Parts: C-alpha cells; sequence; structure tokens
C-alpha cells in the first residue's frame, strides 16, 4: 500500500545519497530518541508446515499468522482476543468467555506464547519503545517472508522488520517516522531519521543493510 | 531457522 510506497520511497532516498561515502560520516547525528518504535517482533516460530507463524511484541502480546489466513492476538493481559477471519471480519473476545469454534486456534496460539516464553531470547529486551497513543490499536503480523539471510516481517501499523540470521543485527523501519532502528551485532540500539543519515550519512554496514531493505520492501510490493 | 534465536 502506500506505507510501503512510502517506505520505498525514504529508502531509496538516502540509498541515493551514497551515505558510506561522505568523506566525514556523522552517524550519531543522524540520532533521534523521539522515533523509537513502538512496537517490534521480539520473538517468531514459524510452524508453518501444520498451523502458522507465532510472534511475541515487544510488549509480550503474542500473535499468529495461521496457515488458513486467520490471524489470533492475545494482549498481554493474557485474557483479552483479537481474531481476524479470512473475509477480514475482526472480533474481540475473551480467553476466558469460552468461544467453541476458537478453542483449537486458542490452544495453538497458547503454545507458541509457552514455546516462546519458555525458550527464545527476547529481541530489544534492554529498550523501552516509544509513548504510543491512547486510542491506537495493537498491530497485527499482515505478511511475512524469509531469504537465505534474513526473515522479513511486515506489521499492520507499517513497520517493517528485517532479521539478518547470521550477525543477529535487525532493522525496524516505520514510515510514518521515516525512521530506522539498528540493532547491531552487541544489541545495541539505535534510532535514526532516515532523512538526517541522508545528511549526515552512517556506516558501510548499516548502509548495506538499508541497501538490502529497499530490496525486500520491493518483494513486499510486488507481492502487492 | 525455525525460529527467532
Amino acid at each position: 500500500d502506500c506505507h510501503l510506497s512510502d517506505m520505498l520511497q525514504q529508502l531509496h532516498s538516502v540509498n541515493a545519497s551514497k551515505p558510506s561515502e561522505r568523506g566525514l560520516v556523522r552517524q550519531e547525528e543522524a540520532e533521534d530518541p523521539a522515533c523509537i518504535p513502538i512496537f517490534w517482533v521480539s520473538k517468531w516460530v514459524d510452524y508453518s508446515d501444520k498451523y502458522g507463524l507465532g510472534y511475541q511484541l515487544c510488549d509480550n502480546s503474542v500473535g499468529v499468522l495461521f496457515n488458513d489466513s486467520t490471524r489470533l492476538i492475545l494482549y498481554n493481559d493474557g485474557d483479552s482476543l483479537q481474531y481476524i477471519e479470512r473475509d477480514g471480519t475482526e472480533s474481540y473476545l475473551t480467553v476466558s468467555s469460552h468461544p467453541n469454534s476458537l478453542m483449537k486456534k486458542i490452544t495453538l496460539l497458547k503454545y507458541f506464547r509457552n514455546y516462546m516464553s519458555e525458550h527464545l531470547l527476547k529481541a530489544g529486551a534492554n529498550i523501552t519503545p516509544r509513548e504510543g497513543d491512547e486510542l491506537a490499536r495493537l498491530p497485527y503480523l499482515r505478511t511475512w517472508f524469509r531469504t537465505r539471510s534474513a526473515i522479513i516481517l511486515h506489521l499492520s501499523n507499517g513497520s517493517v522488520q528485517i532479521n539478518f540470521f547470521q550477525d543477529h543485527t535487525k532493522l525496524i523501519l516505520c514510515p510514518l517516522m521515516a525512521a530506522v532502528t539498528y540493532i547491531d551485532e552487541k544489541r545495541d540500539f539505535r534510532t535514526y531519521r532516515l532523512s538526517l543519515l541522508e545528511e549526515y550519512g552512517c556506516c558501510k554496514e548499516l548502509a548495506s543493510r538499508l541497501r538490502y531493505a529497499r530490496t525486500m520492501v520491493d518483494k513486499l510490493l510486488s507481492s502487492r | 531457522p525455525l525460529h527467532s534465536t
């Protein structure tokens, strides 16, 4: 949509400025704490051979994008559910009210939540998300895919997250803030305004990852 | 990979 189209242009503008080819790179000047994300994917499990893709958002809400194209999200209170059917029908309910048709999906989500809780590390554990609007909605996973080098996650708030498998580095791109958060190999988390990276530049690691990110957003837009 | 780190 337009979130992705906006993000492609923001990336293209940075990359076209050749930011790792500044005489003096002042990456630190492109930092903006006001732009840190409200939400990102802190854990995920690909069980798409059988069920779907389960994930945890940094607020400890969990969701699943099931093989049948439905989506179920358990809020961080551990009771409140949001269910999205194939036709887009959206329902708000509780695990504790007793919806018979959803009990198998509920127990599947509880399985993912419990797996991720026992076994997986929380990405960005050290980071406080920025403050989000009082009446804003919790995002869900719109789309995802993997390449041989990363998993790409597209959230319904327009964010795109990219986890690089080999060195554990991660980007979180928000087209609304026009910002990227980079989590480096030593788990340092930095958030930059893309237009400032155009002004001040950045290192060859971040530059290289932003060029890859643009290729991923093109894949997103190609699937449509 | 089949799950996160």
